[PDB]
């Protein structure tokens, strides 16, 4: 309440100045979640001629806002209407724009040094490794809509079977994120029709692949996916197509989705079950309802299929998302429950209610059940949520992991490592690393399993300059891939972890939150249902969301590219691609648009020689309209 | 503690290795070997580890 | 200044409280 | 065309129980039995309750004598409300592990060509302690590749036993994991087994024994402290090493103090708060 | 030929239903089911009013059309034998 209040004066000053910063006043309305005012203020705004500010403006709020609120803003728009210039911010505010962009970029910059997969590749030897190499591709090509591993080596594809097809085929959703443009002709040549019929699991791969396309972000997929699921026969159908349409409807509390998916969810089914449950989640984001939360407990209190137990296990605190003390009657019910997945729900609850508010309590709790619980599935559930309230402060995360890493329970040292691996998140601490080093040759497998995967994502991007240990982290992968000697699980680990380190080309980085600060919520969603591979592979495919490109980008009054480059203040070598595998200039010029890191950006320059002038200072980074 | 209940939970597997017999070294001789009496056993000609 | 260090202390000294009162829980159920 | 490897075979506790004492009663013998129950989904194989069975054989090989026995008793159980039907065998080996050898692999065959997938469970008396029981679940793996096809790391957490390994594991059979699920009566029942009367909770002790008791432990002290006096003035003289070896085959006086004391302070504590408690709560 | 047409059923629940000629021995019954199920005749016993089918034709046991056939296998564990 009282943060809310100083945030409301704090507007009402930044209002009262000779040139008030609309940006920061937007953010402060945004976490005041006042939808009405930044309407107001962008008519304003869009009345008097500031149509760079406003532009900007409307970028802001798409990249770091909630889908009920960007969609009250826009009906707000609407309401009043300056139409064409109207229509421009709907256009901004849908985020079709933004998501254009993205795509380019990531197309244009696609250095990926294939002669790594081709060694991966050589050293597989059964099923395990082979769909872990294809997901590792999938993570290479995020979004870069190139698919020649897949092409080329079309033989070696066609080893996969039954599951192992469904995600091979997701894989190329994941490939062409964002690819709204034309996606069901897209689909269609690679899900051909009457070519090899009688593939239940390529169907579903299919429209696991097509939801996958468009994250957080619906529009006519939406009702195409639920006519699909409503016209399906068989079982493997319903779960491809319950899984694309909640990765297609996410936050959308659509009531007509809820009760398809729902009677689905009611025919007592194990594989459509779980992806119904996790379906209903991922629709209802956010909202409290009472009605979807007391169906979710009924239904997994009365049957009889872990699976469908796993699915609402993820569902439930799905729909909790962003209340933080709103959940605790339910976070209590969980927990003091009987049923071990029940109570593993509990834990995801009070990981997503207090999703980096830091709020000691949760964390009391979540370390008694760690310390305290008799299932160790509990237990690593547990440690693993840890991650998602204290990611704010990475400092903070090794001091109540570093004890727990050293554990006497194999899933408890899993937890620890993932739960570094999440709340470390693109930063590359020497601590985290510290700590996950001595423990990737854990005499338990999938111990050794998740400390690779953690270290990929805490030493995402870096260069040699950046961290010192990145190259022996590359050389681990490498040898651990290549030996005999070692494990199926750590080989898995392994490959996912060479995709991790380098994903959508090298241009793209997981940040829970945004640059402002906001918590991304597909990131939070996309990071916690990556973590459910250990129960069901092909949900692998959801890192995906947390894939936010690590860019630079300028343009013009009308939203144009201009040809400008920019200043880069630090040795070439630095801060730059490690190298492609087989006297220092005091500067370095980068073009538009910009692969650039985040740190890249308290060190990032304009030339003052160049005619243009950024709105709003380079150091925040992301997108910038420019000024002339 | 832990490291107690650690190593006590490791306890079964490294209780199964074989053990160790106990020899009376007769005289060190050649290279590195020795000649040892096996009581009841007869005497080998063994190699030596290299600490 | 000194506001941000003292709140800076304070939560460090929630945070030390919360560690202690789970390592006193962790060291009990390890005993049994 | 999968089992896949996060499938797993329910053993309720009655079942356990059942397998475990028929197993313990023919200690030198390979006793063997039914169990009954369904089959749930390709993730579950719910075994709901067993029966023993007329048999007889030597320690080194045993067989059924009668299934007249077998048919009329699932008629009989199906009579009052069980009507579930057979889903595999169980048999116990009495200290040699859980694996399957070739007889075994020969009626696991038959039973599996009767169900696809039925399963195999050994159970080994001896080898269970107070806590852990030793218990596995198998199947068996045909002469073509993968036997199976894995979607989790639900298989693969169980690091298999060498003696397993060298009899045939994942070689001849692979193993399933085994989920003890419980519904709410049976885990209040469970926790209802240990507790006894209340009337035991409110009762003294003879004052008689417990003064016998606490001058017996005293006197023990006396000389235990003695020896803590002989043995303190030691331990500077005595080599760092040398002190590992002081305590094996002679007393040590700290831990029996450390322990006696416990003893006594523990036992006379709950004698006076019970007897203040009654001396307010009987008028 | 008038095939005598009977159930077998199975302890486990399937029902491997089948039919005979009328001069059939308990014996072809068996060796039949066991071509059925990839499985040695020995192993198999046929059951009829709790009362195995030892051997000799189906007929004057009583064995007739429409009735119920119980298919129980055998049970063997040990280190060898």
């Amino acid at each position: 309440q009282f943060r809310n209040k100083v945030l409301r004066v704090l507007v009402k000053i930044y209002m009262n100045l000779e040139k008030p910063d609309f940006i920061n006043v937007c953010q402060c309305l945004i976490f005041l979640d006042d939808p009405q005012a930044v309407s107001d203020i962008l008519e304003k705004l869009v009345k008097e001629d500031n149509l760079l500010m406003a532009y900007q403006i409307c970028f802001d709020l798409y990249e770091s806002a909630s889908q009920q609120f960007l969609s009250s803003v826009i009906q707000n728009l609407r309401t009043v209407g300056p139409k064409d210039q109207t229509l421009k911010m709907i256009k901004i505010l849908s985020g079709e724009m933004a998501i254009e962009l993205h795509l380019q970029f990531l197309i244009r910059n696609n250095n990926t040094d294939l002669m790594i997969l081709k060694n991966t590749k050589d050293a597989v030897r059964n099923s395990v490794c082979h769909t872990a190499t294809v997901i590792a591709n999938s993570f290479m090509h995020c979004g870069t809509t190139s698919d020649q591993f897949l092409r080329d080596n079309l033989e070696w594809l066609a080893r996969a079977t039954n599951w192992a097809k469904f995600t091979a085929t997701a894989s190329l959703g994941v490939i062409h994120k964002g690819h709204e443009k034309e996606a069901l002709q897209l689909m269609a040549t690679y899900l051909p029709k009457d070519t090899s019929p009688g593939s239940a699991y390529q169907e579903g791969g299919g429209l696991y692949a097509l939801g996958l396309i468009h994250a957080n972000h619906g529009g006519d997929i939406i009702d195409y996916l639920l006519n699909q699921l409503k016209n399906a026969s068989n079982d493997i159908v319903r779960h491809g197509g319950s899984l694309g349409l909640g990765l297609a409807a996410m936050g959308t509390a659509r009531q007509d989705v809820y009760d398809l998916l729902k009677t689905n969810l009611y025919q007592d089914d194990a594989v459509t079950g779980e992806a119904a449950g996790l379906a209903l989640g991922l629709v209802m984001l956010g909202s409290k309802n009472a009605q979807a939360i007391e169906d979710m407990v009924g239904y997994a209190q009365e049957t009889q299929h872990e699976k469908i137990l796993r699915g609402l296990a993820v569902g439930i605190a799905l729909v909790m998302y962003g209340r933080m003390e709103e959940a605790d009657a339910l976070i209590e019910s969980l927990c003091r429950d009987k049923d071990p997945i029940l109570r593993r729900s509990g834990m995801y609850t009070v990981a997503m209610a207090y999703c980096g508010s830091g709020n000691n309590k949760a964390i009391r709790r979540l370390l008694h059940v760690a310390v305290s619980d008799v299932n160790d599935d509990v237990r690593r559930a547990a440690v693993e949520s840890l991650g998602f309230i204290l990611f704010r402060t990475p400092e903070q995360c090794p001091s109540v992991v570093s004890l727990l890493s050293e554990s006497y329970n194999p899933h408890v040292r899993y937890g620890a490592a993932m739960a570094l691996g999440i709340c470390c998140a693109g930063t590359g601490n020497k601590e985290a690393i510290n700590l996950l080093e001595p423990m990737t040759n854990d005499p338990v497998n999938y111990v050794r399993q998740g400390a690779l995967i953690a270290s990929a994502l805490i030493m995402i991007q870096q260069t040699e300059i950046t961290c010192p240990k990145v190259n022996q982290f590359r050389q681990l992968y490498s040898k651990v891939i290549n030996d005999k000697h070692d494990d199926v699980m750590a080989k898995f680990g392994a490959i996912l972890a060479q995709g991790i380190l380098d994903a959508g080309g090298h241009n793209v980085t997981i940040s829970l939150q945004s640059r402002t600060g906001h918590t991304h919520m597909p990131s939070v969603v996309g990071v916690l249902v990556f973590t459910q591979f250990w129960f069901w592979f092909p949900l692998s495919h959801f890192l995906s969301l947390a894939y936010t490109p690590t860019c630079v980008i300028g343009l013009n009054k009308d939203l144009k590219m201009p040809k400008v480059q920019y200043k880069s203040n630090c040795k070439p070598s630095t801060f730059a691609y490690p190298a492609p595998l087989e006297p220092e200039p005091n500067f370095q010029l980068l073009d538009n648009p910009a692969r650039v890191m985040p740190a890249q950006l308290k060190v990032l320059t304009m030339p003052e020689t160049c005619r243009y002038q950024p709105f709003k200072p380079l150091s925040i980074g992301g997108i910038i309209i420019l000024k002339d | 503690l832990n490291a107690k209940v650690r190593l006590l939970r490791e306890e079964l597997q490294l209780l199964q290795e074989q053990g160790s017999y106990v020899g009376e070294v007769v005289r060190a001789m050649d290279k590195k070997k020795v000649l040892v009496k096996v009581h009841p056993e007869g005497k080998f000609v063994v190699d030596v580890d290299k600490n | 200044d000194l506001y941000s260090r003292y709140k800076k202390l304070q939560q460090e000294l929630e945070f030390l409280e919360v560690q202690e009162e789970y390592i006193k829980d962790e060291q009990k159920n390890l005993k049994k | 065309p999968a089992v896949d490897t996060a499938e797993q075979v329910y053993i309720s506790s009655l079942a356990l129980l059942k397998m475990l004492k028929h197993g313990r009663a023919g200690v030198p013998m390979e006793v063997m039995g039914l169990m009954l129950g369904e089959f749930v989904d390709d993730y579950t194989v719910r075994v709901i309750d067993v029966f023993a069975m007329p048999q007889s054989g030597t320690g080194v090989s045993v067989e059924a004598v009668d299934p007249v026995f077998q048919a009329k008793m699932l008629d009989m159980l199906k009579q009052t409300g069980r009507p579930e039907m057979v889903v595999g065998w169980y048999h116990s080996h009495p200290g040699f592990g859980c694996w399957l050898s070739g007889v075994d692999i020969n009626t696991q065959q038959s039973f599996e060509a009767l169900s696809e997938r039925a399963v195999a469970v050994v159970v080994d008396p001896i080898q269970s302690v107070k806590g852990k029981v030793v218990i596995d679940a198998f199947r068996l793996i045909n002469a073509n590749h993968e036997p199976r096809q894995t979607t989790s790391n639900l298989g693969h957490l169980n690091k298999p036993s060498i003696q397993a390994l060298i009899h045939g594991l994942n070689r001849h059979y692979y193993s399933i994991t085994i989920n003890y699920r419980k519904n709410e009566l049976e885990q209040k029942m469970l926790l209802n087994l240990h507790k006894k009367s209340w009337m035991e909770g409110l009762t003294l002790q003879d004052y008689s024994e417990h003064c016998k008791h606490n001058e017996s432990v005293v006197k023990e002290m006396l000389e235990l402290a003695k020896n803590y006096n002989k043995a303190v003035e030691e331990e500077d003289k005595m080599t760092p090493e040398q002190l590992a070896i002081k305590n094996v085959g002679k007393q040590d006086p700290k831990r029996h103090l450390e322990e006696h004391v416990d003893v006594l302070m523990t036992s006379n504590i709950v004698q006076c708060l019970a007897a203040m408690l009654d001396t307010v709560v009987f008028k | 030929a008038a095939p005598m047409s009977l159930a077998i059923h199975s302890t486990t629940g399937t029902r491997y239903d089948l039919a005979v000629p009328p001069d059939e021995t308990v014996e072809g019954l068996r060796k039949r089911l066991s071509q059925r199920l990839k499985v040695p005749k020995e192993r198999l016993a046929l059951l009829h009013k709790d009362t195995r089918l030892s051997s000799g034709k189906l007929q004057e046991f009583g064995v007739g059309d429409g009735s119920k056939l119980t298919l129980v296998p055998t049970v063997e564990a040990g280190l060898m034998s």
